[PDB]
């Protein structure tokens, strides 16, 4: 996250982090005890992912991480239909064993789609993880966030050469300097409606990260909750 | 009706007859005496912060 501040611990208890050929590469939220929610692009079919909840800093102890590993691994079935395009930008992770729910381990809400949507035309949102703080710079160690508003499709669809599917939406400001960045990636987009968070993205890409002139660019869940709910039932 | 301010629903709305309203919850609340508010049928119910942060209040 570019410009954002760190989370205190337990603000945003659903987020996640991945590791795996690479460490903390990428962030997702939780939709119950097993399973996670996140981008497909940073699950390429294959590797070995661990997911680690109640995390908060990376390079610490708190006391609160619950590491589980991945076994099963479900892209939206329409992701990479169309050659590196980024729609359909969203993955599920069933883990190993169940999480065990507390202060720093809590599912993020999911509504059904005409909510979600009514929620997202709030417009103001909170993006979170672990990413580049800076333009190809630094990781971040702490947690981070950031509040971003919603931005015209026009607007949107100007600011960029590359195609804006209407399975997307853009976050950001006009004049730069916050954004989601790269390792940010699968980690959650909410809306706080009237203290309670619900999912209403996935931070998924972008040109850059922070220029003015440029957006976040981010999944919109709204589309995507009826399959969601579909394949993390618990049984 | 849903039209404003959802209707007082705290979480969902659903327009029903003569222009009346019925309100719902999200998995983990249940809808609370008023049939409006929602509150939290489980020890951890999703996207609620619970930690409270920091160390300093009256509590
Ligand atoms: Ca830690």
């Amino acid at each position: 996250v570019v410009g954002g501040e760190d989370a205190k611990p337990g603000q945003f208890p659903w987020q996640v982090v991945l590791n795996g050929k690479v460490d903390a590469f990428c962030g997702g939220s939780i939709v119950n005890e097993k399973w996670i929610v996140t981008a497909a692009h940073c699950v390429e079919t294959g590797v070995k992912i661990t997911v680690v909840a109640g995390e908060h800093n990376i390079e610490e102890t708190e006391h609160t991480e619950q590491k589980r590993n991945v076994i099963r691994i479900i892209p939206h079935h329409n992701f990479n239909a169309a050659i590196n395009t980024y729609n359909h930008d969203i993955a599920l992770l069933e883990l190993d064993e169940p999480l065990v729910l507390n202060s720093y381990v809590t599912p993020i809400c999911i509504a059904d789609k005409e909510y979600t949507n009514i929620f997202l035309k709030f417009g103001s949102g909170y993006v979170s993880g672990w990413g580049r703080v800076f333009h190809k710079g630094r990781s971040a160690l702490v947690l981070q966030y950031l509040r971003v508003p919603l931005v015209d499709r026009a607007t949107c669809l100007r600011s960029t050469k590359f195609t804006i599917t209407n399975n997307m939406f853009c976050a950001g400001f006009h004049e730069g300097g916050r954004d989601s960045c790269q390792g940010d990636s699968g980690g959650p987009h909410v809306t706080e409606v009237e203290g309670t968070s619900f999912l209403t993205g996935i931070i998924s890409w972008g040109e850059e990260c922070a220029m003015k002139g440029k957006y976040g660019i981010y999944t919109k869940v709204s589309r995507y909750v009826n399959w969601i709910k579909e394949k993390t039932k618990l049984t | 009706t849903c039209n404003i301010k959802n209707g007082r629903c705290e979480q969902f709305c659903k327009n029903s007859a003569d222009n009346k309203v019925v309100c719902s919850c999200t998995e983990g609340y249940r809808l609370a005496e008023n049939q409006k508010s929602c509150e939290p049928a489980v020890p951890f119910p999703c996207g609620r912060v619970s930690v409270s942060q920091t160390s300093k209040l009256t509590r």
